[PDB]
DNA sequence: GGGTATTCGCCGTGTACCTCTCCTAGCCC
DNA sequence: GGGCTAATGACGGCGAATACCC
RNA sequence: CGGAGAGGUA
């Protein structure tokens, strides 16, 4: 469990678009479309998204290429 | 469209006003404020303003089951989703043009400033008092001048084939239809090249500034005279009658009813080719009713007892206290919140607050219901309600799960700085 | 006193009155301002739009939560649409031009 | 108490010195009486607020 | 000496502030929101970063409301030989 | 006394002309003491006509309080009236422009003082109430910011004369001192942004794309002048001077009409917006609250920025 | 229709600053119509009354005259600006924008009445068939 | 008196009647009736014993009581004491003194 | 001359709640 | 009945409306 | 129940 946002601040210096992107990540593993990439500790999707972005696993480029991906499959 | 900024306000054109609405109200019928049945047709119509009650037929006498979300006409009703109910709004196509009182009573009288005479002339012609030469006789007469009845006659027998002079808003309509704003702007700016007088240049600059403002606004002046009157859905305006001898202000409704009455009477008179005096008087109190509809504060505000609030009008419904009602006071109380006295817990870590179990149980009932039906522990909302009210030990695990890290926002009653 | 649902008033749709389940808390303009000083933006949107006034939004959003997902979609703000129709009835067209 | 009320008029100065004087007759019931001064030492009478 | 102590429009955090303390200086010209030429907004570097953070401020964050609440917060705490005789300099200096 | 007096004693202002030891008039440029000490109120004249003195001798004596002047009240009302930029016990006029100075028609209404620049407009007199403590001579050379009437100076003239940063420092120092009196410490960037809000409006001196004098957004002035040097054809222009509106006045001076609709008289404001077709940027935050959409700050600003980035990129 | 229409074209009585109007705020418009009316006699008035049927068609023809004289007046005024520049003119940057130097500036009213007289001659020639 | 534009009873009564009762074309009989009502009605204009006692003490009268209505002597005495205060030798009543 | 310097009516109202009352009114059928 | 129906024992600001010295 | 008037608390 990690509720402090310092690592996410360092990874994303704006730390404010950080909120938006982590919120989107949480929004689409909370509802189907993607699945958690970090082991669940009975955590809410907010903090698992936060721990994802802390590890550098989720960044703006990665999330946008991933999302454009799920579209080109959903039209296909 | 998406949630954007940079919003554009402009005077509406009659064609796209008609595009907004779907059909016109035939006859006006309004609740009596001792009888609350919405009478149709009128201010309450489930074909133009959308379904007042959704998924059922409403005409004020009809409550049949049939049109529960399907488009079909049985007595004149149209039932759709609540989204269409919000966008369905009314319009009434006036036979005669009508002015908007706000641009008249304003200190910068927009019609007056645009037409460059004092507002007394415009109020005189609109109030059906003195005629105005609408680009009439010019050889001996004057192109744009007010006329009394005897002067208007004298001009008429002087000339009737080169002379026109009307009354009311149609006169201003004819006037504003005449000007080509671009010609005026070009002539003024090119005159400023030749003019060498300080005051004359100031006057030309002011007129060209106003004309360029209207040009850039993209609004034709003919538009700002109301040709077709758009009307709200009934539920979009304040209306809360009280039982007994005490009631609540609802002047907007009967102002709509009065305006529709006047317009229908004028339509009837014009259909029968009624004489000039009677139709002019009908247009007169039609304009008066429309202006009272637009505002009563332009018609003179007054204080009513038991409520430090003026009589309701569309303009006063624009703004109450402290402003737009639903975005500030009063009073924006919101759900999913609680309030309680505070104690100290010196064991909680800095990111934690100690919250009573009952407070949590009643703050997260929907989340608890979702979890309970998610685990299969409940099969319906009723089972979830029973399950939570029975205070069984199972709901404690459910609440621990929904509160595992779900944070909460604590605010002091006065918030005097950001940390509040 | 604490709530998530319960009493609903007229004219101004907000929890009020009664003691069987007392209404919500007056989220006064000072609280809006405190949210404003922070980068707090969305919580302002829920505390003003989706859990305060719009009855259809409150119902659908409670349904979404009961479905097991914390769900809200901005879409068309209902108070915005109401005020838009209200201005339009004044013979004033509101353009939705985007920057 | 009803009777004479000798007070200092400090709001009638209207951005000036020399605070004025006032004498108000307050009846147990009826109409109030007012004898006030001006910044020019002129004595004026107000029956009630008129 | 005319040696460059700080670079172009650098943020003056604690280290640079101490470096200016040791190299005692009467005045500094600083970027101000007043001097800021940004329109419909304010340059971050014209502002600084003094907040609940210790890093350079970024886009958003309506510092006007923060300023208003910061001026109104201590409002509650607001309560209602020498000059004109002889100037006596109290320290030894030029 | 300096205050208004009879019409036969307020047309000539008493003066003690000091000549050299040769009987000839002398003047010293660059000093607010040419030789003729024009005597203010309660100026006890010490030297008679023809009295010989040394260099360093008193000419006139004006009693003072040795401290105790009341130019500040302190407290939250002091904070408020600085924020409203109200005149502190009537403004103390400064040197309205550099150049030689002289008297006009003294006490016609109040006194008049001509300031005569050597390269500007010589008729440049201003009005002088007799309630001010006068410190002004004839033949002396002054410069903008030099005090002409002694007393509390209003922020308005400070902005008009000494420049924007000068009144910035003045307001910042005043409010910060007031808050220090209670010991509370506030970083001055907040005062700077509040002032940058205060003087967000300016009046054009030399007309440009707008009228000769009018209240205009100074940011609009910047964009318009930048456009002006962008093309060859100047319009006009344009020269402007910032002016400090009061906090309430600056609030009602917001370009976005949404602000005024909820908090001032509405129908006239709405009609002005409609006829002018005002495309308000909706830059305002509480305005985005009023419409019902996301605010342009914090996460909401970032969201709208992402939308704009996705505009013309889909 | 008449092959000869007596008119006030290019008189010496049409040369005057237009100071006659129909309302307060003396300025342009409701003077243009007076301008091109003064350059035409009443004969043209009954000729245009009989030529054009219905009051509003005659009115639209009146504003047709007015726009035509406005076009000619604009033409004359920027020809005046052009010839002032060619003869040597420096733009004066005044409180109301750009003007020409006073010794080279004419008058807007004079260009207006000249254009009105020219168009009046044109319309008389139009009457002549 | 220099400010006062009246020198006779009827004109003063006319002015007072018009300014108490705006418009209402004045009648000297009506003005007399209104003045009598305002300062000489025994049924709706009372000073009561407490008012009379405080009144006499404020005027520092040797009297202890008297009429519950106003008289010419009362008005002249109160004007005399107000003038004395204006002269800087009278007293100003404390607004909160429990006496 | 002209800026004070008065007079002449309207109107706004920290925060939250606990209780209470009081709410467009005139009127011809 | 009922269905229509067009001020004084607050306080301060503020524009309009006057009040006044040289 | 929409907004005003009143006591009490913080």
């Amino acid at each position: 469990a990690r509720v402090t946002v310092q690592d996410a601040v360092e990874k994303i210096g704006n730390r404010f678009d950080l909120v938006l992107v982590a919120a989107r990540r949480a929004r689409q593993m909370q509802v189907g479309g993607k699945d958690p990439l970090v082991p669940e500790e009975n955590d809410k999707t907010t903090v698992i998204a936060l721990r994802e972005i802390e590890e550098g696993l989720i960044n703006n480029q990665i999330l946008d290429v991933r999302e454009r991906q799920e579209q080109q499959e959903q039209e296909a | 469209t998406e949630e954007f900024d940079a919003i554009k306000i402009a005077l509406a054109s009659p064609d796209m006003i008609r595009s907004w609405s779907f059909g016109e109200v035939k006859k006006p019928e309004t609740i009596n404020y001792r009888t609350f049945k919405p009478e149709r047709d009128g201010l309450f119509c489930a074909r133009i303003f959308g379904p007042v009650k959704d998924y059922e037929c409403l005409c004020g006498k009809y409550k049949r089951l049939k049109h529960r979300g399907v488009i079909c006409e049985k007595c004149g009703v149209e039932v759709t989703q609540t989204k269409v109910r919000r966008e369905r709004m009314g319009h009434i196509e006036l036979a005669s043009p009508t002015a908007h009182i706000w641009f008249l009573k304003s200190l910068p009288s927009r019609i007056g400033l645009l037409l460059d005479m004092p507002l007394r002339d415009i109020e005189r012609v609109l109030y059906f008092e003195s005629y105005v030469v609408i680009e009439g006789g010019m050889t001996n007469l004057e192109r744009q001048q007010i006329l009394t009845e005897e002067q208007y006659l004298d001009a008429l027998e002087e000339f009737g084939d080169e002379f026109d002079a009307k009354m009311g808003a149609e006169a201003i309509q004819a006037l504003l239809k005449s000007m080509d704003l671009e010609q005026e702007c070009e002539q003024l700016r090119e005159e400023l090249n030749e003019t060498n007088s300080e005051t004359k240049r100031k006057k030309l600059t002011k007129r060209i500034k106003l004309l360029e403002a209207f040009v850039q606004s993209g609004n034709k002046p003919e538009w700002m005279i109301l040709t077709v009157l758009p009307v709200l859905p009934p539920d979009l305006r304040p209306l809360v009658p009280l039982d007994g001898g005490r009631f609540a202000t609802s002047d907007l409704n009967d102002l709509y009813r009065r305006v529709i009455n006047r317009n229908n009477r004028l339509k009837r008179l014009l259909d029968l080719a009624a004489p000039d005096i009677i139709v002019r008087n009908e247009k007169r109190m039609l304009q008066e009713a429309v202006d009272a509809l637009l505002d009563n504060g332009r018609r003179g505000r007054a204080i009513t007892g038991s409520n430090k609030r003026p009589l309701k009008s569309l303009a006063d419904m624009i703004k109450g206290k402290q402003g737009r009602f639903r975005q500030n006071l009063l009073g924006k109380r919101v759900d999913y919140s609680g309030r309680s006295v505070i104690t100290v817990g010196p064991y909680l870590r800095l990111h934690q607050c100690g919250l009573p179990k009952k407070m949590a149980l009643e703050l997260f009932k929907p989340f608890i219901y979702g979890k309970l039906e998610l685990r299969g522990l409940a099969t319906t909302i009723k089972a979830a309600k029973k399950m939570v009210e029975r205070e069984e030990a199972v709901v404690w695990d459910i609440l621990d799960e929904v509160i595992r890290e779900h944070p909460v926002l604590l605010n002091r009653a006065p918030t005097l700085h950001r940390l509040g | 006193h604490a709530r998530s649902t319960g009493s609903y008033s007229l004219v101004t749709q907000q929890p009020l009155g009664g003691k069987a389940q007392f209404g919500g808390q007056r989220f006064g303009e000072m609280e809006v301002w405190a949210l404003e000083a922070y980068g707090a933006a969305y919580t302002l949107q829920e505390m003003l739009t989706v859990k305060s006034d719009d009855v259809n939004g409150r119902t659908k959003m409670y349904k979404n939560i009961v479905d097991g997902n914390h769900q809200m979609e901005p879409g068309m703000p209902e108070s915005f649409n109401v005020l838009l129709k209200e201005i339009r009835s004044l013979g004033i067209n509101i353009e939705l031009e985007d920057e | 108490s009803p009777g004479v009320f000798f007070d200092s008029d400090k709001g009638k100065t209207h951005s000036s010195g020399k605070v004025l004087y006032n004498a108000r007759i307050i009846p147990y019931r009826g109409s109030w009486l007012d004898f006030e001064f001006d910044p020019k030492d002129n004595l004026f009478v107000r029956i009630d607020r008129r | 000496t005319a040696d460059i102590l700080v670079p172009r429009n650098t943020l003056l955090h604690e280290q640079w502030c101490d470096l200016l303390e040791e190299n005692s200086v009467d005045a500094v010209k600083v970027r101000s929101v007043v001097s800021c030429d940004t329109d419909f907004g304010v340059c971050a570097h014209c502002y600084g970063r003094d907040l609940a953070r210790g890093h350079i401020i970024n886009k958003g964050e309506a510092i006007g409301v923060i300023a208003a609440q910061s001026i109104g917060e201590p409002g509650t705490q607001l309560t209602m030989a020498a000059a004109e005789s002889s100037i006596q300099v109290k320290n030894k200096g030029s | 006394d300096s205050a208004e007096r009879t019409a036969g004693g307020k047309d000539l202002r008493p003066a003690l002309k000091i000549v050299d030891a040769q009987g000839n008039d002398v003047l010293i440029p660059g000093t607010d003491m040419p030789a003729q000490y024009f005597l203010p109120g309660k100026a006890i004249v010490q030297l008679e006509d023809g009295v010989q003195i040394s260099s360093g001798d008193t000419l006139a004596r004006i009693p003072q309080e040795s401290g105790g002047t009341k130019d500040i009240t302190g407290g939250l009302p002091r904070v408020a009236d600085l924020f409203e930029a109200r005149r502190p016990k009537e403004p103390a006029i400064l040197a309205e422009i550099s150049g030689i100075v002289s008297f006009g028609k003294e006490t016609k209404g109040k006194r008049r003082l001509v300031i005569t620049p050597v390269d500007g407009s010589d008729p440049y007199e201003e009005m002088i109430p007799k309630w001010r403590q006068l410190n002004v001579f004839e033949g002396e050379r002054v410069e903008r910011g030099d005090v002409i009437s002694d007393g509390p100076e209003a922020p308005h003239d400070i902005l008009r004369l000494r420049g924007v940063h000068a009144v910035t420092r003045y307001i910042v120092n005043e409010v910060q001192d007031v808050y220090r009196l209670q010991g509370v410490k506030i970083n001055d960037k907040h005062i700077e942004v509040i002032v940058r809000q205060m003087l967000r409006k300016a009046t054009i001196v030399n007309a440009g794309s707008s009228d000769f004098l009018e209240g205009e957004q100074v940011e609009y002035s910047r964009v318009k002048i930048a456009n002006r040097e962008l093309e060859a054809n100047g319009k006009v222009g344009a020269t402007y001077s910032r002016d400090l509106l009061g906090i309430t006045k600056a609030s009602l001076a917001t370009e976005s009409f949404i602000s005024a609709a909820s908090f001032q008289e509405t129908t006239r404001v709405l009609t002005e917006a409609a006829v002018a077709g005002k495309r308000d940027e909706l830059r305002g935050l509480k305005e985005n609250v009023i419409v019902g959409r996301l605010i342009p700050a914090g996460t909401g600003y970032a969201y709208h920025q992402d939308r704009m980035r996705r505009r013309a990129a889909g | 229709m008449t092959k000869i229409t007596v008119n006030y074209t290019v008189d010496v009585k049409d040369i005057q600053p237009k100071h006659v109007r129909s309302e307060s705020n003396p300025q342009n418009q409701n003077k243009i119509r007076r301008a091109w009316v003064l350059s035409l006699s009443d004969n043209a008035m009954e000729v245009i009354q009989n030529k054009i049927k219905s009051a509003p068609a005659r009115h639209a023809y009146y504003e047709a005259i007015d726009r035509e004289v406005s076009n000619k007046w604009i033409e004359l005024m920027r020809k005046h600006t052009t010839e002032s520049l060619n003869a040597g003119a420096k733009f004066i940057m005044t409180s109301c924008g750009e003007r020409l130097e006073d010794d080279y500036c004419g008058n807007a009213d004079e260009r207006l009445i000249v254009a009105a007289q020219i168009v009046a001659e044109t319309i008389a020639a139009d009457f002549n068939r | 008196l220099r400010v006062d534009p009246t020198n006779d009873r009827l004109s003063a009564l006319v002015e007072i009647y018009r300014m108490m009762r705006p418009g209402e074309p004045p009648t000297r009989e009506a003005a007399e009736s209104l003045f009598e009502n305002l300062f000489f009605s025994e049924d709706r204009y009372d000073l009561s014993a407490v008012g009379r006692m405080k009144f006499n003490r404020s005027l520092l009268r040797e009297e202890i009581e008297g009429s519950g209505i106003l008289s010419k002597d009362d008005i002249i005495d109160v004007m005399k004491k107000l003038i004395d205060i204006r002269n800087g030798k009278g007293e100003v009543d404390d607004i909160d003194h429990l006496g």
